[PDB]
DNA sequence: CGGGAAAATCTCTAGCA
DNA sequence: ACTGCTAGAGATTTTCCCG
DNA sequence: CGGGAAAATCTCTAGCA
DNA sequence: ACTGCTAGAGATTTTCCCG
């Protein structure tokens, strides 16, 4: 409430994103979002990639979360549409899958995979998959002796890649990265939902012209008028729906 | 430094249960987490709750409402 | 010392008494004729 | 009561009358009648009326095999969140249960699996699958599905969803995957208004974040506290109350009669 | 919400999401999401969470046939008191059920018998036995033993007692009679601290005494009451309140705005 | 409390039983019992009778409550100890049976009947049964045509005798009479239990010598001293157990 | 005459149940009995209870205690 | 007018909707395709 | 009026199959 | 137009009993 | 501060087989 | 030495919203 001006100044100085401002100054995220959206000089997690690898005569079907390097893979009996659609429906049930990238192969452009995408709500679009292929094959070659079949080896390989190999800026593994990115997406969806809810409300304060509503606090009401954010007492402003 | 970390750890909400009450108690405030016990604050009261009886979250719905 | 009468496993006949060795929250460990068993506290009475 | 008690045991040896009947018919105090009933082996036929409370740690998963249309569905659930994984398998065999377990341990951090004493879960092939993935096996008390209440309740929700979508799939495996999707991402409610997927993401993300934060706090905040004793390690302070750990025993003491060094 | 509702039905037609999920994903009021869920036939899969309450009139008896050691035990119970009658019979046949019913109606005043829809109770021979004794037959909703909760619970207490005394009898009929005796006269507790026999005696004795007393009171106390209406028949007066019966409708009115003639 | 003297006078005049005094004057039944027990010039429901009747070649075994005329009867296959003991155990389970009168017949003096009496707590002792035999046979002869077997006729006869034929001073049937008599016995047993409980208590009031305790009210304590009943406040008397 | 009858009918205790409460309510005081409804007094409150929900007794244990 | 979805007898499949004819305390009488049935209120939902 | 002990009330569960 | 209940085990609140 | 409506909490049940 | 639970339906209490 009191730090809106400090936030506006810090953004005009450093062009910071709304998350830091809501964290540093203790502002409702909607207000910081409006701060970053008020300057015109200041202006992925559902994106999986699908490919098929051949090894020892069986077909391995790999799925990679681009943002995180997280790998979903399993051995399928035949490079067919049935199994591809089954795999993709499974994946859509495990993680939130919003769009899948494929190599326009016969098994990816079938009618069954398309129907599975339609039901699961996935968008289909026809180089990270190749590097992840190479790394997964490397790990399988490491760990093959510890199993008898190839499906078990593949799963042990996926476990090792997802949770035992760490790297990047912070030294996190792919599982931690995926959890973090999906959590950030949950935050973004919730913030968008709340903004969409409040955007259909108009506020008349002190009477003055209608203004966009930003926050409905327990001791204040935050409003934006003429590209300027002002704080008014709840008893000094009436909120109506339009 | 440390104060920011402490008020960050206190932003996490804790749902817990007592040794003989089957109903889940409302969101408390996490004060300290440990390997086997978590220290919370429910309605101006400090309770110690084992790790197997507590669900700690953050409610992203709420972090974004206020 | 405690006597424990229990209902061990898919058997409607109650057995006991057995020595109490460990009382937990929800389950108890007893000794019935040199046989160690774990019985929930819904299926045991302790005296 | 020496004449009244001796007649009460003689009547109890025949009819096994409860404490009330023997107190009314022989003029006995309630404690004496209750003692007479409590010494009769044939009258100890009821356990105590409570329920236990299953483990709900973030790494706890409950698995169980359920049947539908002659097929075997191996179901897993994250206890803290309710996020479920399921798969139609041709046989309740330790081989395919171990396969399901290795897949699960590769997709999510699984610290401990809780199962009943089915032959597929108690198999030596699952033991090797748990040992390689560093999973701890916690078997329940035999013939007590209450110890697996979370997964058994999940066997009901999953079946209830499958019947809702069974006419949108030719095969039962497709319907099982549709049901998993629907439960995990289209059913909201619970301890955060979340769905199962949102909730599970919250639990692991919170676990890592809080572990890192508390590691930093303990690295910085380093004090010893004397109360009433030894130099207990400081855990938290504020609001006129101090929480400390004296010899691996967490207790709450007021700010009075407690000094921080 | 015209764009938000049309997408919600389209998503519900696939996943059948509950009202919360459709309110969060499409920005809907709770009433609109609940309306969308309430119009889907495939989502009405749960009844309301309550229980009914069986008839406990003094003339109500519940009968049921239970099995033990390959023999058939026909059990009856007085619902208001818990007094039970039982008998080992060679077959679940309307003939012997009618015999048991005629014996029961001859020993106690039986006004109505409540049973499930077993073939022995729904038999035409029991109907004649009930018609001759002036008994009314009340059958429960099929496959709902909850409608016979009193007798079904009595099937458990009776079996529990038999196992306590089964080693004092060579035959099972002797043990059944011992159990009936023990339940009826050696187990105290309930709504008067009574046993089942004492309690049943209290219910019928009270029924006759109160019927006679109220007959006398109504014969003497003859008044008409006007309140706020017609000349309602007076029932009771005192403590600043009047109870009357206006056109077969008992209601309580205060002494004010009420005159007794 | 206040009517103890009126009760004492009414008893010295009319020699009334304690029940009327407790009903007319509103006295605890213990006090009225002590009133009737204080004068020396003023000084069955568990008694069943058993006999066997022969009719149409089968043996009918009848039980009669002497105090009430209530009849328990059923046809048995053989005049044997097994069936007699079964019948008597059944009866002891239905009603409170305390002593049974028999005609010293072979089936009544067996070891099985004696053991059944020992278990059920019944005392065995070896002209109402004959009149009840005659009445039951009369009713059976009336109602025989309405049945095919004889056991069913006998049971219909027992129902008619117990609940459809009425007589006596008040015009009550045997069932109402038995219920009433058993209820009066319950009252008597409860009063005896309470008297036995209070008889082991001594009261010291105002201190005076020990006195027998009669009632422990909410505003008073009733005591009997030197064959004279007096009322003292609870705070003016201490009760001890001896 | 009539008054004795009325204070006699009021000596009977009534245990009853409401249309949605599974637990039996304590002994009330019978004011009026009918074929289908009984009029009682529980804790200075007058309720009308159907005959199928009420268990009228007299408690001979109590008539003899006081 | 009310829609009633019910669970009639030893059958896990829910049926309905049916007309409401009589709502009692604990049980309800409905009409499902010219067939009169009595279902407890634990096994019915009314809308 | 104040604790302690004993009694009364409350809460909750298996089994009825 | 019909309907969960009963008795026991442990916990918690009430009542009483002497100061 | 006062009602009404909507939201949040509470209570309770089947089914897991 | 281990352990009933989950989600929905109806009822009841809380909170908020404009006077
Ligand atoms: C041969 C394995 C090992 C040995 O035991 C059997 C028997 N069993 C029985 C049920 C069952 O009927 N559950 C209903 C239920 C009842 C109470 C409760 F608290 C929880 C509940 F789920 C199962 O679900 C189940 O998986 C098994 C099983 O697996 N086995
Ligand atoms: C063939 C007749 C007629 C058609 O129906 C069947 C099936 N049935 C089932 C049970 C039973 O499982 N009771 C446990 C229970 C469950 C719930 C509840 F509320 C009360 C309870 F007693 C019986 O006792 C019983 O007598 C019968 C029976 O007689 N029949
Ligand atoms: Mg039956
Ligand atoms: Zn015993
Ligand atoms: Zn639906």
């Amino acid at each position: 409430l009191d730090g809106i001006d400090k936030a506006q100044e810090e953004h005009e100085k450093y062009h910071s994103n709304w998350r830091a401002m809501a964290s540093d100054f203790n502002l409702p995220p909607v207000v910081a979002k409006e701060i970053v959206a008020s300057c015109d000089k200041c202006q992925s997690p559902g994106i999986w990639q699908l490919d098929c690898t051949h090894l020892e005569g069986k077909v391995i079907l790999v799925a990679v979360h681009v943002a995180s390097g997280y790998i979903e893979a399993e051995v399928i009996p035949a490079e067919t549409g049935q199994e591809t659609a089954y795999f993709l429906l499974k994946l859509a049930g495990r993680w939130p899958v919003k769009t899948v990238h494929t190599d326009n192969g016969s098994n990816f452009t079938s009618t069954t995979v398309k129907a599975a995408c339609w039901w699961a709500g996935i968008k289909q679009k026809f180089g990270v998959i190749e590097s992840m292929n190479k790394e997964l094959k490397k790990i399988i070659g490491q760990v093959r002796d510890q199993a008898e079949h190839l499906k078990t080896a593949v799963q042990m390989a996926v476990f090792i890649h997802n949770f035992k190999r760490k790297g990047g800026i912070g030294g996190y593994s792919a599982g931690e990265r995926i959890v973090d990115i999906i959590a950030t997406d949950i935050q973004t969806k919730e913030l968008q939902k709340q903004i969409t809810k409040i955007q259909n409300f108009r506020v008349y304060y002190r009477w003055k012209g209608p203004a966009k509503l930003l926050w409905k606090g327990e001791g204040a009401v935050v409003i934006q008028d003429n590209s300027d954010i002002k704080v008014v007492p709840r008893r000094k402003a009436k909120i109506i729906r339009d | 430094e440390l104060q920011k970390q402490i008020t960050k750890i206190q932003n996490f909400r804790v749902y817990y249960r007592d040794s003989r009450d089957p109903v889940w108690k409302g969101p408390a405030k996490l004060l300290w987490k440990g390997e086997g016990a978590v220290v919370i604050q429910d309605n101006s009261d400090i309770k110690v709750v084992p790790r197997r009886k507590a669900k700690i979250i953050r409610d992203y719905g709420k972090q974004m409402a206020g | 010392n405690f006597r424990v009468y229990y209902r061990d496993s898919r058997d409607p006949v109650w057995k006991g008494p057995a020595k109490l060795l460990w009382k937990g929250e929800g389950a108890v460990v007893i000794q019935d004729n040199s046989d160690i068993k774990v019985v929930p506290r819904r299926k045991a009475k302790i005296i």
